[PDB]
């Protein structure tokens, strides 16, 4: 309902932001593809840029059959680019 | 863990069983959906009562069978499971009232007790099977159980899960072999109770990479089964699950030289509001109830808060209770009981004619109507028709339907999807291509 | 044998314009040029990392490992990257 109130379904994007500096960067990960899976559920079609803390994760998200990279998602994996 | 297996068995039936532990009214909507046939499927549930004076008569089966048209019921002192060749009777009516109309209306290889196969203790490192020789190993409508532990995970009880597939009327070479991929140290924790079992294997791994996925042959499986162990170590919402989504949804998009998404999977969920993101092709509304999600009615997703309602049922009626027990987990003799009270550590006896005999209880099973004497009645679109005709030749006994989700919508679609519907009205519409629920003695 | 204070920002203190300091804070600007440009973002990956093309990232989705074969004319054909 709330993706509905801010209007995803018209939304060009969805950029969802990741707290760097965290105790353990798998949760902060794993909250990341919730956000991403619940993103796509209301809506597949939609691109998303996310921040990736650790590689591996990067590989679970690109798993996601709604996820598709060639067309508008794209993933910016920190630890990768550093 | 009862009820997954027997959805292992024939998919959907968890559903089943827990929509008719679960007292529902009659709901009905305009709009033509699956979700009308769901709730007519829903609304019945189970009870017990005492059989009228004309069905004491001559013979027990023979007045009870075929006679289902005129009481408009179906029936299922011992605990009798579709019986073949002043006692209960369990009926799979609406609602109660109604239900009171059969009383009114007169007009060494096998486990000592018999009931599981059994063989000699074996090694974990017996059992540990690696990629290349999983991937040689020829395995095809089998079972795959992907298990989330670590050193911290409480213990699931996985023995519960292996005996209901390997009961008594089951034979050797029609047994389903069982893998469980998953963290071998876990695994080892919980072997102890498992060592005994035939047929199991272990691949240390986990289940979120794909080329332990490939190397189990999951295109060709019967059934995959997610757990996660980890769920009372974490209590945040949106931690809890995750494992179990995200294995599911690589399940899905993995292809194969075809898609995933064909593959059948349940997936455990202790939050219900989880279950929203198993299918894509699905509204999410967060008020809706978890029985009338689309995951929970075709019987992909299983949680254990319908199983609350069983703590009513078991109040009102104790046989209830036990007839459950009978139709999961195979059968739960009291001597059984004792034996696992006395030593916790089933063992296996030298068979004798007793033992043997004790094999005519029926098991559940998935029967096909595209191809089979009853093809003629698929498309005529009489179910109870199909009912008559299976009790009075194999004396079978159908729960419901098992349709795919498309079917009623004119325009073809390449959807998957079957939800069940339980015990369906006589004069109900019935396409070729549905599955029945059906009881089946020994052969 | 530098001049420090706390509200220089990081881009213009002496180690990070030297080459010898690096942090996580700059990439975040990544998203932003990611929104308006999705193609820049494969050049980054080209640009740093080396070539990881569509084949490999599916590769390693399937294993997670880096795998060596026998060569063959079309593998030492791409090899005219600067
Ligand atoms: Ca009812
Ligand atoms: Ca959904």
């Amino acid at each position: 309902h709330d993706l509905a109130r801010v209007k995803i379904e018209s939304a060009d994007a969805c950029l969802i932001l990741a707290n760097k500096y965290c105790a353990d960067p798998d949760a902060e990960d794993a909250s990341n593809i919730m956000r991403v899976i619940s993103i796509k559920n209301y809506h597949p079609k939609i691109r998303i840029i996310t921040q990736m803390l650790q590689y591996h994760n990067k590989a679970h998200l690109l798993n996601i059959p709604s996820w598709n990279w060639k067309e508008g998602d794209d993933a910016i994996c920190l630890a990768e680019l550093k | 863990l009862g009820f997954i297996a027997q959805s292992c068995l024939a998919q959907g039936l968890s559903t089943m069983l827990a929509n008719l532990f679960s007292m529902r009214s009659f709901i009905k909507i305009e709009e033509d959906t699956w979700q009308k046939y769901y709730l007519e499927g829903v609304s019945n549930e189970m009870y017990t009562e005492y059989l009228s004076s004309a069905f004491v008569g001559l013979s027990f089966p023979t007045v009870c069978e075929l006679c289902f048209v005129k009481l408009k019921l179906l029936m299922i002192s011992r605990i009798l499971i579709n019986p073949g060749n002043g006692t209960l009777g369990f009926f799979i009516a609406s609602d109660a009232k109604e239900v009171k109309r059969a009383f009114f209306y007169c007009k060494k290889k096998y486990d000592s007790t018999g009931m599981f196969h059994w063989c000699a203790p074996k090694e974990i490192e017996k059992v540990i099977l690696t990629r290349s020789e999983a991937a040689m190993t020829v395995l095809s409508g089998h079972v795959v159980v992907c298990i989330f532990g670590d050193v911290s995970s409480a213990l699931i009880g996985l023995r519960n899960l292996v005996m209901p597939l390997r009961a008594s009327n089951f034979h050797y070479h029609e047994l389903k072999h069982i893998v469980f991929v998953g963290s071998i140290e876990y695994l080892k924790r919980e072997w102890e109770t498992l060592h005994n079992f035939p047929k199991v294997s272990i691949l240390p791994g986990t289940p979120l990479s794909r080329a332990d996925l490939r190397a189990v042959n999951i295109n060709l499986c019967d059934m995959c089964v997610i757990l996660s162990a980890n769920q009372n170590n974490i209590d945040d919402t949106s931690l809890q699950d995750k494992e179990c989504i995200l294995a599911s949804l690589n399940i899905k998009s993995m292809q194969f030289d075809t898609t995933g998404v064909n593959i059948p999977i349940i997936t455990e969920l202790v939050n219900d509001t989880n279950v929203q993101f198993l299918d894509q092709d699905d509204d999410d509304d967060p008020d809706t109830e978890l029985y009338l999600t689309q995951p929970f009615a075709c019987g992909t997703a299983f949680a254990v808060s319908v199983l609350d309602s069983l703590m009513s049922a078991t109040y009102f009626n104790d046989n209830i209770l036990t007839l459950i027990r009978t139709l999961v987990t195979g059968g739960a003799t009291p001597e059984l009981e004792a034996l696992i009270a006395e030593e916790n550590a089933l063992r296996g006896g030298y068979s004798t004619p007793q033992t043997l005999a004790n094999r005519d209880r029926c098991r559940v099973a998935q029967l096909a109507l595209l191809d089979g004497p009853f093809a003629d009645l698929g498309d005529g679109g009489c179910y109870g028709d199909l009912f008559c005709k299976a009790l009075k030749t194999y004396n079978m006994l159908c729960f419901g339907i098992y349709r795919l989700r498309d079917a009623h919508l004119s325009t073809p679609s390449q959807c998957t999807k079957r939800y069940v519907i339980t015990n369906p009205p006589y004069e109900f519409e019935l396409v070729p291509t549905d599955l029945i629920f059906c009881l089946m003695q020994f052969d």
